């Protein structure tokens, strides 16, 4: 979709409720840790970054505690995690990623410091 | 498989086999056959919390297949709604 590219950034950390926030103001940040573990790699498009960023929470032992098996098992293979139903909007009802600053204007795509996760709700409310 | 149209259709372990289909097309490569399911899901339990029985379940049950047809039994019938088929 997009074009090629490499992660950078540093991300924030988080607690034991990661998402609670997903979509409210500018939803939840990317993980420290995951930054870490993406950071300086290339990717295909931003479509393979997400595949690889879902794959990565379902690594982290401390975000994976904080989906149930049916959610974990999503992630495992590089889909985003399913929201509550309250937070679906249509045919979206799973996170979506979020860039803060827009492609449009400056950019920054695999620039995990402009990039969150929200709900489908507040995706299109925030717009 | 066969979707029925009630869940007074469904023995308790015919239900257990469409949550299993649904647990499979939960790692298919995309969701259009997923959402279909989840629908159907939806559309028979009549629970208003929908699919959040599957991927948000209550720290109170076990998170499987067997907490959720538990937990879709107690609803139901606490609201005087027909059950599983006994069958």
């Amino acid at each position: 979709r997009n074009k090629p590219g490499k992660a950078t950034g540093k991300g924030k950390p988080v607690n034991n409720k990661w998402l609670n926030n997903a979509g409210k103001d500018l939803g939840s940040p990317v993980p420290d840790r995951i930054a870490n573990k993406l950071r300086d790699k290339e990717f295909k498009s931003f479509d393979d970054f997400r595949k690889k960023f879902w794959e990565e929470v379902s690594k982290d032992p401390e975000l994976s505690k904080q989906f149930s098996r049916n959610n974990n098992d999503r992630m495992k293979v590089g889909k985003a995690p399913q929201t509550r139903t309250q937070d679906v909007s249509g045919k979206r009802r799973s996170f979506e990623l979020h860039h803060e600053k827009p492609i449009s204007q400056n950019g920054g795509v695999y620039d995990m410091d402009n990039i969150s996760v929200v709900t489908p709700k507040r995706a299109i409310d925030i717009h | 498989m066969e979707l029925k149209n009630s869940i007074s259709d469904y023995t308790e372990a015919e239900f257990v086999q469409l949550l299993k289909e649904i647990e499979k097309e939960n790692v298919a490569a995309t969701d259009d056959v997923l959402y279909v399911l989840l629908e159907h899901f939806v559309k028979i339990t009549e629970h208003p919390d929908g699919t959040d029985l599957i991927y948000y379940p209550s720290d109170n049950r076990d998170d499987s297949p067997e907490g959720i047809v538990k937990e879709i039994k107690e609803w139901r019938a606490a609201n005087g709604k027909p059950g599983f088929k006994q069958g």
